[PDB]
């Protein structure tokens, strides 16, 4: 119905909060943020990285192997016959 | 001190039923954390199983001497009358000055924040909200007086 109070059924629950203004913008956001860049940077890289080398790969592979594949001539048939 | 142990723990688990007197205590603690104020006057239920009469006799002992004591009396009695057998015990038995520190109090921190303890079984949720206001003796302490004077207030039988 009214879309909060019908949600569900919950039971004992408690939540401490305060004000906005009890506390900074900044508590450590350095010292304490820093290092949990590593524990979700490792997370997936572990996952996610490696097709795309994959990729960057074949892009200078192909294209390596379509250079000469034209660019010189005088390559299979020297310009000898 | 075992009976009234027994007793209040008997008490302690009690008292949960009224969800009025519940209420109030989680406010003090809400902006009074941080001071002796916020905390229950019937403290925690383990002091209860934990307290020797030491500690009884030692608070006995600090806080019961005077000034901390006040006497007073009203009825046909005027005054004289009183003082006449006020006077010996009790003019007296000290009941003391001496230090026991001064007198000691000290500002008590004033919180904004919230406390939420959500549960879905009773049929309704007593709700108050307040804000910290000045302290006993100050012209202010009138004004106040008047201002809830305004709102009035509503409840369910009333003939309003």
């Amino acid at each position: 119905g009214r879309q909060f109070g019908h949600l569900t059924r919950v039971r004992h629950v408690i939540t401490y909060s305060l004000s906005p203004f009890e506390q900074r913008a900044f508590p450590h956001y350095f010292s304490k943020g820093i290092p949990n860049v590593l524990r979700r940077t490792r997370a997936c890289i572990l996952r996610v990285a490696p097709p795309f080398v994959a990729f960057y790969l074949v892009y200078t592979w192909g294209t390596q192997e379509f250079e000469k594949s034209k660019r010189k001539n005088p390559a299979a048939y020297e310009n000898d016959r | 001190i075992e009976k009234e142990r027994d007793v209040i723990l008997q008490e302690l688990q009690e008292n949960d039923t009224s969800m009025r007197d519940v209420v109030f205590n989680y406010l003090h603690a809400t902006a009074f954390q941080g001071t002796p104020l916020a905390q229950s006057v019937e403290g925690p239920s383990e002091n209860v199983r934990k307290l020797s009469r030491a500690d009884l006799t030692e608070y006995l002992s600090r806080h019961y001497k005077a000034p901390r004591m006040v006497l007073a009396a009203a009825g046909g009695l005027e005054h004289r009358q009183l003082l006449d057998l006020a006077q010996k015990h009790f003019s007296g038995l000290s009941g003391t000055y001496d230090e026991d520190a001064v007198p000691t109090l000290s500002p008590c921190r004033f919180t904004g924040s919230q406390i939420c303890h959500r549960e879905d079984g009773l049929p309704l949720a007593h709700v108050a909200i307040a804000v910290e206001g000045p302290g006993w003796a100050h012209p202010d302490n009138v004004a106040l007086q008047v201002a809830n004077a305004i709102i009035g207030h509503y409840d369910c039988t009333y003939g309003g």
